């Protein structure tokens, strides 16, 4: 795309000399395939293998900052959010740019914004959150119209993180007040309300009980909600940006603001440095099988590392700073936010 | 002054002693340089300066001490300010470790020293270190580079207490507001103000500023100087200025030659805009029409405005008049026509 | 195949006779360890039909290698391909390969994969391959955590080399001067390489317009980052 | 029933042809340690894909060939399709004057 000189399809050829005629005056792009069976490539001399190939193959121009993103690929669809709306794209179309979403879900009310989004893992809901806003408001995505579904009441509080387990119908938010709620999906009715910590934890991973959560006070605390007890914390030197679980074997990735990457063990207090840059990281990812992470940071960046040490295997620059990136759960495609636009990378291997 | 060292003892000892309440003090061009070297050891420990500025003329041995008086664990002064001071490079990085010990001082101001674009990277490193409670921080006649400014713009989005912040005679005119865009659009940062002056900015400045401006952002006061916006920087300024959302509390513009056919847009947005509570003009020729549609419009209108300057290239009997009605129309308006202690540098 | 070194030991039996007349063995993932690769040592010297070994994925560790390593610098030996791929390998290690490539006349190829190699041991071997006598033909490095400083190197050693031609440096870390270095030292026309194992999409701006400069210049050389690119069908194809 | 076997006959479709054979296999296994129901071997080698759904729900039924498949799916180190298999159980299983004259004129 923006890489090449100039992108171009196989047909589009045509119709351009089509065109000239009617005035009277590898090379060619391909689109992204779906079936295992079309992917066809060749063993190394579902799967644990590490990737090994990237190539941009769409840019999504959303018209203001992008804050959020998220990917589906049971169903096709990409979801962007920014300040105003959120906007609903769809991946089935061959076009190298494309100005037409899907839909477009405006969020009317004077002084309301929006800077979290985040989709359920069976691709049938989606969350909503922002400041100066009434509630947080969930979408029905399987029926036949978009509609909001439910609300999720939160008085005169600003989100700034949200996370989900469908298996327990959970969903929780942090709020700017080092406030964190815990709401029950069948009834909409607040469950649990953890605080204590004025400056607010920035991002927050759940998986099985324990809530994890880090923010600029430079420690990272794991709470239980099974019982009332303070939850532990591990001093790090430098202030975490992002927070993501290994969904396989025991660790949390995090990222330092000082381009520094760690892993931690929660059956223990063991750490060891995986990775290390000259800039902010804003957001780290893992991948659905656990044998790799995507991460991007403020020097224009993306970048994939390995599990087993914390080796990249390759990143890809760009012109604007990242801010979120996110990976399917086909683990073939990745997508990442800069500026106004929002780009989609294939994974080979 | 050129001290002795009978004198420089005596002086010393009665600044150390319990009996002294000094609060402020500044030395300047003390000689030779062990009396000076003498003069800030005595500072060591001291219960009851929280101010203290430094200048001179040769400065090899100014930083051991300095540094020795920071990293004490009971200096407690709240502003320091290095003016003309000429170093060198680890002479900045151990002046930077030991504001990373330092936990008193808030406000720090560096002007005209001969920084580069090395001790920037290093006091910037100094500031995203998660414990450090610089709120104000003045960076004048530094001769930085829009490079630093990007990593100024990774330090707004990390830092977590800055809250002013100057940047004045520096040329980061266009890329250097692109890249403080970029670390101000983040939704969540914390700079409630930033002075820009002699810095170049233009019309692609003043559509990145607007851009800020129209979303809810968090600066309230913006400054502008010698910056000529005219015709598309003044579009974008009062396109942005005549929305209902923003809170910008003070805004300056002095010699920016603002010509009247901008002058109408603005009037148009100053009856428009509800929020601004002070503006000023300067070195702008809005003689003849500008002023008059200018005062005419402010009768007419009841802006939140409190104050507001001009200067006349020539006035009537009739701007008189219409000064009489500008009063009496609006009575909290008030309007002069007649520089270090400037109402924003009085703040930061 | 879990043989190990009981196994490994019978094979060295039956092959230390001199009437054996197989070519290329092959054993990935047997448990090894340095007593088996012992037993290979001593099996190897004194033969000269056997031309292709490879032993990757086996913990055979530094020692194991230099007992390797001193079997083969006879020149009587007569092996030219030897690969081994996650090893444990150090900088040691990596003198005394480098003694080995300087010295010996029969190796062509050799293989350095998933190594923490560091800068060290790719020093001892750029100091290695700076001998006009080397006739290796292909080197592969991956995952080897290389820098600045030992690209430098590196980049002098190429400059300094002729007989080498395909190279491999992908999943490395590099800073742009030290690039800038690496590819003036592809554009000097001493150096014939006809392979490298690059990725172009992966450095800036300057970085891929002077890589595509180098490529405009000598345009049979191809940067690839799949490696085996081009190279023997017959390497592969044997094993399926 | 056939709504059931629907949703399991689709989750099977994600696993590949080597992932289907070791699927046989442990199946195989699963059938000869168990004693109170029983299946053929050469019943179940001869099946694909859809037909192994249809009579894995023919012989066990239809919360029963789900749990199985579940932890089959659990053994052979697959864990995504294990909750996307037991989501799509949770869905798939069910639970045991003036205005008069206007409109004329405008007709």
């Amino acid at each position: 795309l923006f890489w090449d000189k100039e992108p171009w399809f196989w047909h589009d050829t045509l119709t351009e000399q089509l065109w000239r005629i009617f005035a009277g005056v590898s090379r060619f792009l391909q689109s992204i395939s779906w079936d295992p069976e079309d992917f066809e490539d060749a063993w190394k001399r579902k799967r644990l293998a590490v990737p090994c190939k990237l190539e941009k193959m769409r840019i999504l121009a959303h018209g203001e900052l992008v804050l959020a993103t998220a990917i589906s690929s049971f169903t096709r669809h990409v979801f962007t959010c920014g300040r105003r709306g959120i906007k609903v794209w769809s991946l089935t179309g061959q076009v190298a740019e494309d100005r037409f979403p899907e839909s477009h879900l405006p969020i009317q009310t004077p002084g309301a914004f929006l800077r979290t989004c985040l989709l359920s893992s069976n691709s049938r809901s989606l969350l909503t959150g922002g400041y100066n806003l009434a509630s947080v408001s969930v979408w029905d995505l399987a029926a036949p119209s978009l509609h909001v579904k439910e609300q999720l009441p939160c008085a005169g509080l600003n989100c700034q993180a949200l996370d989900a387990n469908l298996d327990a119908n959970l969903a929780f938010a942090s709020f700017t007040s080092g406030v964190v709620r815990i709401w029950d999906l069948r009834d909409q009715s607040v469950v649990r309300d953890l605080k204590g910590y004025p400056d607010g934890v920035k991002s927050i991973v759940v998986k099985g009980y324990n809530i994890w959560t880090g923010g600029p006070d430079a420690c990272l605390r794991c709470w239980d909600q099974r019982t009332i007890m303070k939850p532990l914390e591990y001093q790090f030197k430098s202030q975490i940006m992002s927070l993501s679980h290994s969904p396989q074997e025991d660790w949390v990735l995090l990222g330092m603001a000082n381009g520094q990457q760690w892993l931690q063990s929660t059956s223990g207090s063991q750490r060891h440095m995986v990775g290390q840059k000259d800039s902010v990281i804003l957001s780290v990812k893992f991948s659905p099988f656990g044998q790799w992470w995507a991460s991007v940071g403020m020097d224009d960046f993306l970048g994939v590392y390995s599990m087993p040490a914390g080796t990249k295997v390759f990143e890809v620059p760009e012109m604007s700073p990242v801010t979120c990136c996110d990976v399917s759960s086909n683990n073939r495609l990745v997508v990442t936010g800069s500026g106004e636009h929002a780009s989609v990378y294939q994974i080979t291997y | 002054s050129f001290l002795s060292a009978s004198l420089v003892r005596i002086l010393c000892e009665q600044i150390a002693s319990d009996t002294c309440h000094l609060q402020r003090v500044v030395f300047k061009n003390i000689s030779p340089a062990d009396a000076h070297r003498n003069l800030c050891l005595a500072l060591r420990g001291h219960k009851t300066v929280t101010y203290l500025t430094l200048q001179g003329n040769d400065q090899d041995d100014m930083f051991p001490a300095l540094c020795e008086v920071l990293r004490h664990p009971e200096c407690n002064l709240r502003y320091l300010g290095l003016v003309s001071c000429s170093a060198t490079t680890q002479q900045w990085a151990d002046l930077s470790l030991a504001l990373e010990v330092n936990q008193s001082l808030t406000c720090v101001n560096l002007s005209d020293n001969e920084l580069l674009d090395e001790g920037a990277k290093l006091l910037y490193t100094t500031l995203r270190h998660p414990k450090c409670f610089l709120q104000r921080l003045s960076l004048e006649n530094c001769h930085l580079t829009e490079a630093n400014c990007k990593d100024l713009a990774a330090v707004l989005v990390v830092s977590r207490e800055l809250t002013h912040l100057c940047l004045a005679k520096n040329p980061i005119g266009n890329t250097g507001v692109k890249f403080l865009c970029e670390g101000l659009r983040y939704p969540e940062c914390k700079l409630q103000t930033l002075v820009l002056w002699n810095c170049d900015i233009t019309s692609d400045g003043c559509c990145d500023l607007t851009k800020l401006l129209q979303e809810k952002s968090s600066l309230l006061c913006l400054d502008l100087g010698l910056n000529h916006i005219g015709v598309k920087g003044m579009k974008f300024l009062c396109e942005a200025l005549r929305k209902p959302l923003c809170n910008l509390r003070c805004l300056w513009l002095w010699g920016c030659s603002i010509p009247p056919f901008s002058c109408e847009d603005l009037c148009s947005a100053l009856s428009c805009n509800q929020s601004l509570v002070t503006l000023d003009l300067g070195q702008n020729p809005l003689g003849s029409s500008g002023v008059k549609m200018l005062f005419e419009t402010l009768t007419c209108s009841s802006g939140t405005l409190r104050t507001l300057r001009l200067k006349i290239d020539d006035f009537n009997d009739e701007l008189n008049k219409l000064l009489e009605e500008i009063e009496e129309k609006n009575p909290q308006l008030i309007i002069d026509t007649e520089e270090r202690p400037s109402s924003h540098d009085f703040m930061i | 195949n879990s043989l190990g070194n009981e196994g490994v030991n019978l094979l060295c039996r039956s092959m230390r006779l001199p009437h054996c007349s197989l070519q290329r063995l092959m054993l990935n993932q047997c448990h090894l360890d340095t007593a088996g690769c012992g037993f290979l040592a001593l099996a190897l010297m004194g033969n000269s039909w056997l031309t292709h070994l490879s032993l990757s994925m086996n913990p055979v560790e530094d020692n194991g290698v230099k007992l390797l390593c001193e079997v083969m610098r006879e020149p009587s030996c007569h092996l030219q391909d030897l690969e081994l791929v996650k090893c444990h390998l150090t900088a040691a290690c990596c003198e005394s390969l480098s003694c080995v490539i300087s010295r010996s006349r029969h190796l062509k190829s050799l293989d350095l994969t998933d190594n923490a190699l560091g800068d060290g041991g790719v020093a001892a071997l750029c100091e290695g391959l700076k001998q006009k006598n080397s006739v290796l033909a292909r080197l592969g490095l991956k995952a080897c955590g290389l820098t600045s400083d030992c690209c430098e190197a590196l980049s002098l050693a190429l400059s300094c080399n002729r007989h080498l031609t395909s190279l491999n440096l992908v999943q490395n870390n590099f800073s742009p001067k030290g690039m800038m270095k690496l590819c003036s030292a592809f554009a000097c026309p001493t150096s014939n390489l006809q392979i490298i194992g690059l990725w172009k999409w992966q450095y800036p701006v300057q970085i891929r317009k002077l890589l595509e400069e180098v490529q405009l210049l000598k345009p049979r050389v191809v940067i690839d980052g799949s490696w085996h690119s081009f190279d023997e069908d017959d390497r592969y194809w044997w094993k399926n | 029933l056939t709504f059931s076997s629907y949703g399991l006959q689709w989750c099977l479709y994600e696993l590949d042809k080597e992932e289907f054979q070791t699927f046989k296999e442990l199946l195989k296994k699963k059938s000869s340690e168990s004693t109170t129901c029983s299946i053929p071997q050469f019943e179940i080698e001869n099946a694909n894909v859809e037909c192994l759904a249809l009579l894995l729900h023919e012989y066990y039924g239809a919360s029963l060939a789900w749990a199985t498949s579940i932890s089959i799916f659990e053994n052979m180190n697959l864990r995504t399709l294990s909750e996307k298999a037991r989501d799509d159980m949770k869905r798939h299983s069910p639970e045991d004057g003036d205005t008069w004259d206007y409109k004329s004129h405008v007709m």
